């Protein structure tokens, strides 16, 4: 159950969802494990915002473990492709696809909380089944691992020899330590 | 001349009877006419005239002073209504159309629907009109008529019951002003069911009340300014791909007017968002209103040219429109001047000033004696 | 009102109607017509599917949920009429043109219309759903407008024969102005 | 849950879901896995969007990961019938099912995001049962795959000989490649 | 309603209305005056203050702030202001009381409960008046008529600490 949220208007008061008020601000949040349906969702609520006002910044608060990484690419190329820039403020865990999706934010606008955690690692799609077939499997994980290890590189800075090097092995990064990194530029605390 | 005219205009009346007294009040009118013994014969002319008086509509044969007055009916709107030159056009052209006599003999001069973004100047092209040509305004304001059964006070109550004695309000304003124009503004506000009174004022120029008398449409203008127009100019489609949107704008208002009001409108006026350049010359219109006034008292005020681009580009609107500046310019240049003029020196100003300084990003009000 | 339309029912059945003073009219020698605008939205509506839909019978089913059964059934006819068709329509332009010659003829000037621009001014008014009323439009914004600004302020002040044509290469009117 | 989108309009404000809201300006979403239900819910749209607008370009964003072949023929079908041109934009991954989709957008109209991917491979389907069922079920298979070959090369443009090649074993493809292969016309312009 | 919200856009557009039996209302003259703003606690385990420039743009459209000719803010009233307040109805009872011949010797002590118990954040002052018509106005209402006071009265007031309640002295 979501509660409703009446919000005030010259023609009258009307009953909205909490998820809705806040869309109506220019809110989206983010939780649970990145699905098709999920990832979808949050694309159609950045064109709305989008349209309704080509300028304000839309805030998107990710507090998700990780999920799928091929419906993670659509969210990001959403977020590129739209104008205004993305608030990628991280309100708890943020997994690899999670830390993806916070770097792809606008630089100078994402923002982290004092206790967040952001979780790095790197890609894992095991596949089990004849020799020939896994060659081309194997073949692609690398390449979108290149690819999102590019464009991480791109949005960070860090130099792409020492990234590969890190997301060998699963990595912990504290609030603090994320902007020493370059993960996010600046802290929200008041 | 005098039995065709008077039942072309002359509706309230039988043919004998009327055409009669059109004759008699002709010669009457040449009696006291010869005051250098004009009174040699009674023509055509003459009849036109006596009966433009007793319907109070204009005569047949456009003058010399009202046909000069038509030439430049256009650009004397224009020195007040800046921008919208088609909408003038239409009423200009409307005007001496009907006036030259190629107009339709059952329908009213003009019948044309006024839309666009508020504050664009709708209801003061239809109050400049009335006043340029010496036409009283006939004004009726459609919000107070957001209930169906509001169209009792238009054309009267039935017989039997407590309003049939008052009388309709739109058939006796038209009775008693033939000749006027009728603004309707905020058409759209009014219910769904007075649009179908207005279906046949313009079809037949011809209303009834509930006195079975008919009022006579063919000589008034008929304005309906709505805004709907300000719904559409966002022009913005919530997709990854943009689209032109021209298509579907402008045609929110065929699902909210039938096609048959619609179908009788002489033309359907879009009024354009006012343009940057013509919110200056809209200042210097207010600022000649408060000239006006002051100059009545006997103070008079200069305004730099400077203070009026930033004055209007602080109450520059274009969902609003040019409403703001009103505001804008009162609390801005009138109130400072009012505990003056009411005492202090401006009691008996002269060559007063007004001026910005750029740096304090404020105006500078100065005064003299 | 729906309620309004009972009253009608004696008129067209028993062919009198009463007053409050108990006087009995007479209507046996009254053409008593009736115009609606019923199926006209109905017949406008698109159908949503891989293959079309026909829309005909939409029209009178319309008129039926309208008008109570008890007053259709003592209707003598219920003509449908039907959209103008661009045949139609130019004989129309033809009947605008005459009536804008008479109120010429007082004015003293004879107006004359090539059958180019005739067809010209046809297809630029011709639309289903509007009938014949846009070509009043047209010839008016297209004959009447000019006519009027030399009428009251050139040429034509006097009787004078002015004629029309139209421009092939450019496609608009040509207007003629001649003084005697 | 589905968040609520109020809209604004001269009768009134019209309360609507995000999905409906965005498919008055005919953007189509096409999400999950495809079956016998789902596609169904595809054409209609189309079918409601054609008689509002016949000039309109209608958008498709097929973010699926593929699924029963038989039900992506009646997407592909109902498009190719309609009027309109139907524009395909690969959001996230284009399956087998997916890309015949994307495929069977109007030329000129079909994009692919930068990081969106295209995987093709032959059909999966399967049959046990007696010799005999086997065989004319095995001609069924083998028809629909060596039919897919010809529709994808008609959009595409391709040789039938190179596609028959390319589907012996599974592969996927980048953005930018799609273009040279021909399943898109060019990526979507930078705004 | 907001179709009277109409009504007051054509009085404040045109300055004219017209009734329904056809007569002109001139407004041309009036000086239009707007007066806008809870009395039930909190709706919570521990109860909570309800006291409540965006907010009149919500509850008010566009259209309507754009014809007023300014929009004049009131303050919360002052603890200190308070103190002013409730002066007023203690002189004022006394000019009404001076028609009667008495002079009542109440201090600042006296104002000083009556204060808080007559002044409520939410409610205002509008208690104000019931406080004094009550507390201040009826016990010495009895005294003054039954013979004692009538030719020539003087009182006070004594405000007890353990009592918490306004006692008065009668003489004469
Ligand atoms: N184009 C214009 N030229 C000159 N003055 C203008 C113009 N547009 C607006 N104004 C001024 O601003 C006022 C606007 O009020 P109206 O004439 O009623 O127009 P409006 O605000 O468009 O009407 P509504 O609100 O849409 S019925 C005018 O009376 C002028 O004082
Ligand atoms: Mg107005």
């Amino acid at each position: 159950l979501v509660p409703m949220v009446i919000e005030q208007t010259s023609r009258g008061e009307r009953s909205f969802d909490i998820y809705s008020r806040l869309l109506k601000e220019r809110v989206i949040f983010l939780t649970g494990q990145v699905e098709d349906h999920m990832a979808n969702l949050i694309v159609a609520q950045m064109l709305f915002l989008e349209a309704e006002n080509p300028e304000k910044d839309i805030y998107l608060y990710i507090n998700s473990p990780g999920g799928v990484i091929t419906a993670g690419m659509s969210i990001y190329d959403t977020m590129q492709f739209i104008k205004p820039d993305v608030s990628t403020i991280c309100m708890g865990q943020a997994a690899s696809m999670g830390a993806f999706l916070l770097t792809a934010g606008a630089k100078g606008k994402r923002f982290c909380l004092p206790n967040s955690r952001v979780m790095i690692h790197q890609p894992l799609g095991g596949y089990q089944g004849q020799a020939t077939d896994i060659e081309i499997h194997a073949r692609e994980i690398l390449k979108v691992k290149g690819r999102m290890n590019e464009l991480m590189a791109l949005h960070t800075g860090q130099s792409l020899e020492q990234i590969e090097r890190d997301t060998e092995r699963d990595r912990f990064l504290s609030a603090p330590e994320a902007v020493e990194y370059g993960l996010v530029d600046s802290i929200l605390t008041h | 001349a005098a039995v065709e005219l008077a039942v072309k205009y002359i509706n309230d009346r039988h043919l004998p009877d009327k055409a009669i007294d059109v004759i008699d009040e002709a010669g009457a009118r040449a009696r006291l006419m010869p005051v250098s013994k004009r009174k040699k014969t009674v023509n055509v002319a003459d009849i036109e005239s006596v009966v433009a008086r007793i319907a109070r509509i204009p005569e047949k044969s456009v003058s010399q002073s009202d046909r000069d007055t038509l030439k430049n009916l256009g650009d004397r709107l224009k020195m007040l209504v800046f921008g919208q030159d088609k909408a003038i056009e239409a009423l200009t052209e409307a005007i001496k159309m009907a006036r030259a006599g190629l107009g339709h003999e059952h329908k009213p001069v003009g019948s044309f629907l006024f839309a666009g973004p508020t504050g664009v100047g709708k209801t003061e092209v239809t109050v400049q009109l009335s006043k340029a040509l010496g036409i009283e305004l006939l004004r009726f304001d459609m919000s107070e008529y957001m209930e169906r059964h509001t169209v009792s006070r238009l054309i009267g109550a039935p017989p039997g019951y407590v309003g049939f004695d008052q009388g309709g309000l739109l058939t006796d304003a038209v009775i008693k002003h033939p000749h006027a124009v009728l603004l309707l503004d905020e058409i759209e506000k009014a219910h769904p069911d007075v649009f179908n009174i207005l279906l046949q004022v313009m079809d037949n120029g011809t209303l009834t009340d509930n006195n079975g008398r008919k009022a006579d449409f063919r000589n008034v203008v008929l304005v309906m300014t709505t805004n709907a127009g300000v719904r559409e100019t966002e022009r913005k489609s919530i997709g990854l791909i943009h689209q032109d949107n021209s298509t579907d704008a402008m045609e929110e208002i065929k699902k909210i007017f039938t096609p048959e009001f619609r179908n009788r409108l002489d033309n359907i006026i879009w009024f354009d968002h006012l343009s940057t350049d013509v919110i200056h010359q809209v200042v210097d219109k207010f600022i000649v209103e408060l000239q006006v006034q002051l100059d009545q008292k006997g103070v008079s005020l200069e305004v730099s040219q400077e203070a009026r681009n930033w004055l209007a580009e602080k109450g520059y609107d274009r969902a609003m429109g040019a409403r703001p500046m009103a505001r804008v310019i009162q609390d801005n240049l009138k109130k400072p001047l009012a505990n003056e003029l009411l005492f202090g020196s401006l009691v008996d100003g002269g060559q007063v000033t007004v001026a910005l300084d750029k740096e304090k990003n404020e105006l500078t009000y100065g005064f003299q004696s | 009102h729906p309620d309004v339309f009972n009253i009608l029912l004696q008129v067209m059945d028993n062919g009198t109607l009463t007053d409050n003073n108990g006087r009995k009219a007479d209507f046996r020698n009254v053409v008593l017509v009736m115009t609606t605008n019923a199926g006209v939205r109905e017949t406008e509506r698109k159908s949503i599917g891989l293959i079309h839909q026909d829309n005909s019978t939409d029209a009178m089913e319309e008129i039926k949920k309208i008008f109570t059964p008890e007053f259709r059934n003592r209707l003598d006819n219920i003509i449908w009429f039907d959209h103008l068709s661009t045949d139609v329509i130019h004989q129309v332009v033809d009947k605008f043109i005459v009536e804008l010659q008479v109120q010429l003829d007082q004015k003293g000037v004879s107006l004359e219309v090539s059958q180019e621009a005739r067809n010209w001014l046809a297809e630029k008014g011709y639309d289903r759903a509007m009938g014949a009323r846009p070509m009043a439009r047209v010839i008016q914004d297209n004959l009447k407008k000019p006519l009027a600004n030399e009428l009251l302020f050139g040429s034509l002040v006097d009787g004078g024969q002015v004629t029309v044509a139209l421009d092939k290469e450019k496609n608009e009117l040509t207007y003629g102005f001649q003084s005697a």
